[PDB]
C-alpha cells in the first residue's frame, strides 16, 4: 500500500543516512588519526627543541 | 550527529504509523460493536412482536 | 551515552504498544462482525416464522 512504499522509502532513507553516518565516521576518524600523528610529531618537535635549546644553554 | 538523527526519524515514523493504525482499529471496533448491539435490539423487538402476534 | 538508549527504547515500546492494541481491536472487530452476521441470519428466519404466524 501507500504505507508499504512509505515504509520502503523511509527504510532506504535510514539506510543511506546510516551509510553516510558511518562514512563521515570513517572520514573524521582518518582526520583524527592524522591529527594524532600531528600531535606525535609535535611532541617530537618539543623534545628536539628542548634538547637543542638545552645544548645551546649549556654552551 | 548525522546517522543518529535519521535513525530516530525512522523510529518516529514507525511510531506514528503504529499509533494511527491502533486508533483506527479501535474506532472500527467501536463502530462494529455498536452495529451488532443495535441489530440484537432489533432482534429482541421482533421477538416481542412475534409474542404479541402469538397472543 | 545515555539519552540515545532511553529514547530509542521508549519509542520502540510505543510502537509495540500501538501494534498490540491494534491487533486486539481487530480481533474483537472480527468476532463482533461474525456474531453480527449470526444475528442477521437468525433475524431473517425470525421474520419468516413471524410472517407465517401472521398469515
Amino acid at each position: 500500500d501507500f504505507d508499504d512504499i512509505h515504509r520502503k522509502r523511509m527504510e532506504k532513507d535510514l539506510n543511506e543516512l546510516q551509510a553516510l553516518i558511518e562514512a563521515h565516521f570513517e572520514n573524521r576518524k582518518k582526520e583524527e588519526e592524522e591529527l594524532v600523528s600531528l600531535k606525535d610529531r609535535i611532541e617530537r618537535r618539543r623534545a628536539e627543541r628542548a634538547e637543542q635549546q638545552r645544548i645551546r644553554n649549556e654552551r | 550527529m548525522d546517522a543518529i538523527k535519521k535513525k530516530m526519524q525512522m523510529l518516529k515514523l514507525d511510531k506514528e504509523n503504529a499509533l494511527d493504525r491502533a486508533e483506527q482499529a479501535e474506532a472500527d471496533k467501536k463502530a462494529a460493536e455498536d452495529r451488532s448491539k443495535q441489530l440484537e435490539d432489533e432482534l429482541v423487538s421482533l421477538q416481542k412482536k412475534l409474542k404479541g402476534t402469538e397472543d
